[PDB]
């Protein structure tokens, strides 16, 4: 039964560094895109980053090319979001997403950018 | 019998196929695993060179008998798992009724800790606008009855049975399997007793894919003839 934890989140100062982190269980890594989102309080959820089933593409969203690198460890099964300069814009929930049949999220992972 | 040992788990399967048929070339890749210990393949083939001139079904027999489950009280008669890790050499003509025929030569191997099978195939005789040429079988497999028997001579097994395609008319066409194998290696292998196995296959597509493909899940199981009142 297919599942996604995130994990990683904290608070970090302007220009910081942070790398989240998304286990998952019930299905192969290596097999479906994977993706990330973020939600900034009372603001739509808003797509990050992915990768493909394959893994050989990777696609970012404008404000965050060239900061964030998504990638992942298909033995095991885990996601991952590097995340380097960090605005205070980037404070947010970032959950991890699938679709396995149906679309699956996990329960996200607070990333707060202040000093 | 030392082979056998190498079946315990689950095994990952890589299946290689070139195929020319009536002159049109086409290759398959697939992958997937194999758990002999419940006799069941899950598998995804992939045809690499675009589009399959012929229709899926017709590859299935030909894409690891090794996989099959043998009950104990049988566990003597796998030839297929005891001439490993070396593997055998599978050889087919298959007979489509009214149509043409497919001739392959296999190689069931480890290469490392996978299972592989490398085959090429070679059809002539074909109708171009025949039930296979013309795209015209069904998407889904059949359950049959694959007889063994020893071949002391060759130093292996051989095998016969019909496989039944559900063609869309409603109709059903027979293709005559006649199969043929041979240890690679000098090992000692078991020659087994007359026998058959058990088939049930279900295909599938994955819905995510946009090439030409086709999802196998398939269960095998050893059986055995029981004599009648005639002995």
């Amino acid at each position: 039964q297919v599942q996604l934890v995130e994990s990683g989140g904290a608070l970090v100062q302007p220009g910081g560094s942070l790398r989240l982190s998304c286990a998952a269980s019930g299905f192969p890594v290596n097999r479906y895109s994977m993706r990330w989102y973020r939600q900034a309080p009372g603001k739509e959820r808003e797509w990050v980053a992915g990768m493909s089933s394959a893994g050989d593409r990777s696609s970012y969203e404008d404000s965050v090319k060239g900061r964030f690198t998504i990638s992942r460890d298909d033995a095991r099964n885990t996601v991952y979001l590097q995340m380097n300069s960090l605005k205070p814009e980037d404070t947010a929930v970032y959950y991890c997403n699938v679709n396995v049949g149906f679309e699956y999220w996990g329960q996200g992972t607070q990333v707060t950018v202040s000093s | 019998s030392k082979g056998e040992e190498l079946f315990t788990g689950v095994v990952p399967i890589l299946v290689e196929l070139d195929g020319d048929v009536n002159g049109h070339k086409f290759s398959v890749s697939g992958e997937g695993e194999g758990d002999a210990t419940y006799g069941k393949l899950t598998l995804k083939f992939i045809c690499t060179t675009g589009k399959l001139p012929v229709p899926w079904p017709t590859l299935v027999t030909t894409l690891v008998q090794c996989f099959s489950r043998y009950p104990d009280h049988m566990k003597q008669h796998d030839f297929f798992k005891s001439a490993m890790p070396e593997g055998y050499v599978q050889e087919r003509t298959i007979f489509f009724k009214d149509d043409g025929n497919y001739k392959t030569r296999a190689e069931v191997k480890f290469e490392g800790d996978t299972l592989v099978n490398r085959i090429e195939l070679k059809g002539i005789d074909f109708k171009e606008d025949g039930n296979i040429l013309g795209h015209k079988l069904e998407y889904n497999y059949n359950s049959h009855n694959v007889y063994i028997m020893a071949d002391k001579q060759k130093n292996g097994i051989k095998v016969n049975f019909k496989i039944r395609h559900n063609i869309e008319d409603g109709s059903v066409q027979l293709a005559d399997h006649y199969q043929q194998n041979t240890p690679i290696g000098d090992g000692p292998v078991l020659l087994p007793d007359n026998h058959y196995l058990s088939t049930q296959s279900a295909l599938s597509k994955d819905p995510n894919e946009k090439r030409d493909h086709m999802v196998l899940l398939e269960f095998v199981t050893a059986a055995g003839i029981t004599l009648g009142m005639d002995e």
